[PDB]
């Protein structure tokens, strides 16, 4: 779309591209906890990573298929309320799926939460309120 | 002096037809009519203004047809109708709401697999039952309400046909789906029909254990006899041996029987097994067999194949354990009788899970010679005359199943209260009709009878009747009386018009023995077999001479309505048995629509104004005659 090369290769075939996104977003929510959290595997315990990068995917997709607006707002708001110590790090309880003083373990997790929240920057800053707090602790 | 009378439905709606019923009493010559439908709060402007004349050769019986634009000028939006009859007017302000249509979506199996394909359909209705064009959003939601898919249709063009299906992926979430379609225009009103994803389960072959009867009675010396059913899932039946041990449930815990465990053989492919009382009895170490009611009881079943070794599994949770097993109800009973004159009950006896009772005959109490059984539907007719004086009638009806004793028997008590004379007048309308279900095409004998004082029966010439069908007002007429005569018959010809139950309201006016003027009203409620205008058959072209063979052509044939459009699907019968919750069927749609009548009491009111507002209708005379104004749009609850 930002190159505009459809013209060439076929605008017919974005409609099917659409279609496939719209598949994989239907499978993807089988993973989705009751508590508006993703996991690793089906009926077990939540994993920051995995919401994080969930929702950056999302973030990516509402302008091409009808993203439910509740299910990324809801995974925003249980990143910064229920996994966001004080100091700006984000915890992490369920079973490592990545490489993780403490020292560049955190780093690594929080800059890669802070990747993905500014994705959704401008689409839950309504339902959620206090996501610019938490970008410019995480920044500091 | 002559009585001018104007006669509307109740709820007009708009861009539909609207009947209005004119008449004039006792007036000479004929008399011109312009009746014209203002906005209530100021009459601003003009919706519509029909005229007519009414003629004595017609007994100045008229009806004028007008239709209410959607212009939506205004905003409970009410509009006031005037009628002018020659010099006299009449006026009735009337309520207006508008109905959009029905959608019925049709899946061809409740229960799927992760990777099969869902297709449904999108039946597009009007409140008349046609096809119509409009533009309707369907969705599919998982179990926790997320909308997976969304589609934006016209069904114009169509016939008033939409199918679309949807492709399971491999890996969601499972639970019960639903599927949710609403027009456009009026998204307040969503029609919903939900299925399961479940997971692939598939046994060597399909065993189904179930009682005789539906619950187990205490003092049943007979015992609790359950039938054990196995058969291939290619159809031929099952020889071996199954393993049955029954167990009580209290509440939670089962305190599983161990001298119930019985081995039997399953020949033919059916077996059976009968639990003794005195070992449940016993199993329990309880001297009082009342204590035992509410423990539900459950069967657990092993089927052994004979051949080789395999083994499936089967059980029955839930068999209650009741002394009082059948419940009674009043379901379309009147409440208000004329004294002195036959009253029509109706009664449903249900099982203790809340599903219709069959041949459990019923009776009132004190009569004996009013007998019945009940139906299919669980709906047992009755007839009882009433007493000659003006005090309420109470009626009690109780099941007479000969198992049960006199106690322990179902009852339900009611009480009716008579219809409100005038002036204390004793003047009085009947209406008797066949208590039955009719079928299109036969004929209606309908007697109106009629009592009075023998000094003013000469003073009545005729009754009018109105027949109310779908909310709207169907036909209307007279029945013209010789002097002298009490009962007359109107032959009533029954069409696919009537499909759904109809209404026949009738009525006559007279002046009073005092010098003012007497309306006298009676109604009755008329259920017709449900059916489709139409029909469609489906059956075998070929010669029936072979059982059908795997792979091989079969020819279909479908008869139905010249240039329909006919839609099929193929299910395994497997899954259409188990769909018994919900199926697409003619008496589905016609209940959806029987949902949305205009008057819901049955067959009667206090006064003369009741009575017509009952049956959804308004009836303002040039005199002080007059039923009161409805403003809301559903009738209180039952
Ligand atoms: C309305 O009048 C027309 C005149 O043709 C008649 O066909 C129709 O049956 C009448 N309807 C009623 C309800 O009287």
């Amino acid at each position: 779309d930002e190159t505009e090369q459809w013209e060439k290769f076929g605008l017919e075939k974005r409609q099917g591209a659409l279609e496939l996104i719209k598949k994989g977003y239907t499978q993807q929510l089988a993973f989705r906890q009751p508590s508006s959290a993703f996991a690793a595997f089906v009926k077990r315990a939540p994993s920051t990573w995995l919401t994080a990068y969930v929702v950056k995917v999302f973030s990516l997709a509402v302008n091409l298929i009808a993203i439910d607006s509740q299910v990324l707002c809801g995974a925003v708001k249980w990143l910064i309320l229920e996994k966001q110590k004080p100091d700006g790090v984000f915890q992490e309880d369920a079973p490592v799926i990545h490489q993780e003083n403490n020292n560049e373990k955190d780093m690594a997790l929080t800059a890669f939460v802070l990747i993905s929240l500014q994705e959704a920057k401008d689409i839950c800053e309504e339902q959620v309120n206090s996501l610019p707090g938490s970008i410019t602790k995480a920044g500091d | 002096s002559p009585m001018y009378s104007i006669i509307t439905p109740n709820i007009l709606r708009l861009e539909s037809e609207e009947t209005m019923v004119l008449e004039a009493h006792d007036a000479q010559g004929d008399v011109p009519v312009t009746v014209t439908v203002h906005d209530f709060p100021g009459k601003k402007l003009v919706l519509s203004s029909e005229k007519t004349v009414l003629t004595p050769a017609t007994n100045h019986m008229g009806n004028v047809t007008f239709t209410i634009p959607a212009n939506r000028e205004f905003k409970n939006k009410f509009v006031t109708v005037q009628a002018t009859f020659g010099t006299q007017v009449v006026e009735k302000v009337v309520l207006v709401s508008l109905q959009s249509g029905y959608l019925f979506i049709q899946t061809d199996k409740t229960i799927y697999t992760p990777g099969s394909t869902v297709l449904y359909r999108i039946f597009t209705v009007n409140h008349k039952l046609l096809p119509v064009g409009r533009t309707v959003m369907v969705n599919i939601e998982n179990p926790e309400g997320i909308p997976v898919k969304q589609d934006s249709l016209s069904s114009q063009n169509q016939l008033g046909v939409l199918p679309l299906s949807w492709d399971i992926p491999e890996l969601v979430n499972m639970g019960q789906w639903k599927i949710r379609a609403y027009y456009e225009n009026s998204p307040q009103q969503v029609f919903s029909t939900e299925f399961e994803v479940k997971e692939y389960v598939l046994p060597s072959f399909e065993v189904i254990v179930e009682p005789t009867e539906k619950f187990y009675y205490i003092y049943n010396e007979k015992g609790l006899e359950v039938t054990i059913t196995a058969r291939f899932l290619y159809g031929k039946k099952v020889e071996g041996t199954a393993f049955v041990i029954f167990g009580i449930q209290d509440g939670e815990q089962r305190i599983s029987l161990p001298e119930s465990l019985k081995r039997i053989p399953i020949e033919d492919g059916s077996g059976e097994v009968v639990l003794s009382r005195k070992v449940l009895l016993d199993g329990v170490q309880n001297l009082r067999a009342e204590d035992l009611v509410g423990k539900s009881l459950y069967v657990s079943a092993t089927v052994i194949l004979h051949s080789g070794s395999d083994m499936v599994q089967a059980e029955r949770s839930g068999i209650p354990i009741v002394t009082s097993p059948y419940q009674i109800h009043f379901t379309k009973t009147p409440k208000y009788f004329k004294p002195g004159m036959p009253f029509d009950l109706m009664v449903f006896v249900t099982n203790p899970d809340g599903s219709p009772a069959y041949r459990v005959p019923v009776a009132v109490q004190g009569e004996d010679t009013v007998q019945s059984l009940t139906q299919g539907d669980g709906v047992a007719k009755l007839s009882i005359n009433t007493h000659p004086s003006q005090k309420p009638l109470s009626i009690t009806v109780r099941t007479k199943k000969q198992e049960l004793s006199e106690a322990e028997q179902a009852t339900r008590t009611m009480q009716a209260l008579p219809y409100s004379t005038v002036g204390n007048s004793n003047n009085y309308l009947h209406l008797s009709v066949l208590r039955t279900e009719l079928r299109p095409g036969e004929t209606l004998n309908v007697n109106f009878l009629l009592r009075m004082d023998r000094a003013h029966e000469a003073k009545i010439r005729y009754y009018t009747y109105l027949i109310m069908n779908k909310g709207r007002l169907l036909k209307a007429g007279r029945q013209v009386r010789e002097p002298g005569q009490d009962l007359v018959v109107l032959p009533l010809s029954i069409t696919t018009d009537f499909i759904p139950s109809f209404r026949l309201v009738a009525y006559y006016t007279l002046i009073g023995a005092s010098g003012q003027r007497e309306v006298v009203a009676d109604s009755v409620w008329v259920d017709v077999k449900d059916s489709c205008v139409g029909s469609l058959v489906v059956k075998s072209g070929q010669s029936e001479d072979r059982q059908p063979v795997p792979g091989q052509q079969m020819t279909l044939k479908i008869e139905g309505d010249h240039g329909a459009r006919v839609v099929l699907v193929a299910v395994d019968k497997g899954v259409f048995v188990l769909n018994k919750k919900n199926k697409l069927t003619q008496s589905k749609i016609w209940d959806v629509v029987e949902k949305a009548d205009i008057g819901c009491t049955p067959g009667s009111g206090k006064d003369y104004a009741g009575v017509f507002s009952d049956a959804g209708l308004t009836f303002t005379s040039s005199s002080g005659q007059q039923t009161a104004q409805r403003a809301e749009l559903q009738c209180p609850q039952p």
